This record gives structure tokens, C-alpha cells and sequence, in this order.
């Protein structure tokens, strides 16, 4: 799979509060942190589906 | 935690919460019909609310109302941050009272080293309060080399321990009765020489007034 599945979800420098989800590889699943609103890394789905089909 | 204290319920009564299915967002009510957050908390359908201390329960002082309008700065870049404003017009007027009130859009740009008081539900359930003071622009500048334009403002502690934090966007920062900053960014939350950064509201109370008043 593509390498920036396999990065720590990024909350970056913005305070919001967004959950988003994001592949996590040592559960081999993907999950949801707490996006900050900007700068956005490529770990990052808005949905579970997109997050599984594109880092699945 | 951001080492914030808990306000006293309705203590900043000019404070909402933006909600689209959770709290994502502050703001600050200036006028019965608007309410001013940060541009990077836009989202197509957002419900304000107002009268708010504990967002998950149902307290009795609470008013519910849509955005029916909703206006970033012209200017906003969602890379740099610059100009990280946006105002939100409510569907109908809300009804002022002692715990849902406007604050005052500033009269002039504060001083460093003036205190104000932050509020979120940043860090959520009940309403976060923090005192700090308006840092100077070269104290700003080292923090975060490259990175401030003269539309910021660094308001915290360069030494770290409190700030605000994700969940805290869009919130006011309010100094001697006068809304002087907006929660915007900042690298980490309460790290030591990374002190949260604000838009300066001083800087727009022009397109403020003009926008309302065409809208
Ligand atoms: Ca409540």
C-alpha cells in the first residue's frame, strides 16, 4: 500500500476540532482522530470507505 | 490539559458553540444576528449555540439557531492562515439576556502585555477559561521564524503550560471588554516557545461593519 497510509495521523496547527479518519497499520484498520482544520496530510478521510478503499 | 480553569457558568456569555453534529468550533456573538469565528471552521450547515456552560446536556438557558449565511474574509488563505476570519449570519435574532450577550468589536488594536481571557470548550463538556496577555510581535516572530504576518498576534506564555487548544478555533479573545483575538493556530498546544497564535481582530473591524450592513 501507499506510504503515507502507513504516517501518524496529522491534527495539525489549527485548533477545530474535525474527526476525520485515518489508516492505522498496526490495527490493520482505519480509525478516527481529531483533525485541527488545515494542512490536512494525506492520512486523512472523511469517510471509513475512502479511508479502506484508498489505504485498504 | 491546556491548564485553563473552568468559567463560571454564563461568565462569558457572548461565547457560542458551532455544531454540525458535534462542537467543532467557537465564535463570539457581536450583534443579535452574527456571529465572527475563524475562516478554517467553515463547513456548508452549521447550527450555533448560544447560552451554552456544559454542551453535553441540556441546561435550560440554551438557544438553537442555523447559519443562514456564511462569509469568509475575502482574503483567507487555508496554507498560511492569513486573514483567518469569517462572519456567520443566524437565521433570526436571538434573544439577549443576562447569559446570551454581544461583545464589543475593538476600538483600537491593544497593546503587548495587555491581559485578556480566552474561552473554549477546547482542549469538551464545560465551558475553559484562560487570562494571558497579548505577547509583543518580535517575541511572536521568533516563535514561529517566517510564519507571522501583521494580521496575527501571539497571546499566551512563551514558556509553555497554557493555551488554547483543538476544539478552542473561532473562540474570542477578549480584552478589557473588547473582542482583540480570534483562536487560530498554533504548533502543539502550551509547548514551551510556541505560544497559541490569533487573528487580530483590531484589523478588521471595517470589513466587519461594511460586510454586515451589505448582508
Ligand atoms: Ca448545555
Amino acid at each position: 500500500r501507499p506510504d503515507f497510509c502507513l504516517e501518524p495521523p496529522y491534527t495539525g496547527p489549527c485548533k477545530a476540532r474535525i474527526i476525520r479518519y485515518f489508516y492505522n497499520a498496526k490495527a490493520g484498520l482505519c480509525q478516527t482522530f481529531v483533525y485541527g482544520g488545515c494542512r490536512a496530510k494525506r492520512n486523512n478521510f472523511k469517510s471509513a470507505e475512502d479511508c479502506m478503499r484508498t489505504c485498504g | 490539559d491546556k491548564g485553563g480553569y473552568t468559567c463560571q457558568e454564563n461568565s462569558v456569555p457572548y461565547q457560542v458553540s458551532l455544531n454540525s453534529g458535534y462542537h467543532f468550533c467557537g465564535g463570539s456573538l457581536i450583534n443579535d444576528q452574527w456571529v465572527v469565528s475563524a475562516a478554517h471552521c467553515y463547513k456548508s450547515r452549521i447550527q450555533v449555540r448560544l447560552g451554552e456552560h456544559n454542551i453535553n446536556v441540556l441546561e435550560g438557558n440554551e438557544q438553537f439557531v442555523n447559519a443562514a449565511k456564511i462569509i469568509k474574509h475575502p482574503n483567507f488563505d487555508r496554507k498560511t492562515l492569513n486573514n483567518d476570519i469569517m462572519l456567520i449570519k443566524l437565521s433570526s435574532p436571538v434573544k439577549l439576556n443576562a447569559r446570551v450577550a454581544t461583545v464589543a468589536l475593538p476600538s483600537s488594536c491593544a497593546p503587548a502585555g495587555t491581559q485578556c481571557l480566552i474561552s473554549g470548550w477546547g482542549n469538551p463538556d464545560l465551558l475553559q477559561c484562560l487570562d494571558a496577555p497579548l505577547l509583543p510581535q518580535a517575541d511572536c516572530e521568533a516563535s514561529y521564524p517566517g510564519k507571522i504576518t501583521d494580521n496575527m498576534v501571539c497571546v499566551g506564555f512563551l514558556e509553555g503550560g497554557k493555551d488554547s487548544c483543538q476544539g478552542d478555533s473561532g473562540g474570542p479573545v477578549v480584552c478589557n471588554g473588547e473582542l482583540q483575538g480570534i483562536v487560530s493556530w498554533g504548533y502543539g498546544c502550551a509547548l514551551p516557545d510556541n505560544p497559541g497564535v490569533y487573528t487580530k481582530v483590531c484589523n478588521y473591524v471595517d470589513w466587519i461593519q461594511d460586510t454586515i450592513a451589505a448582508n
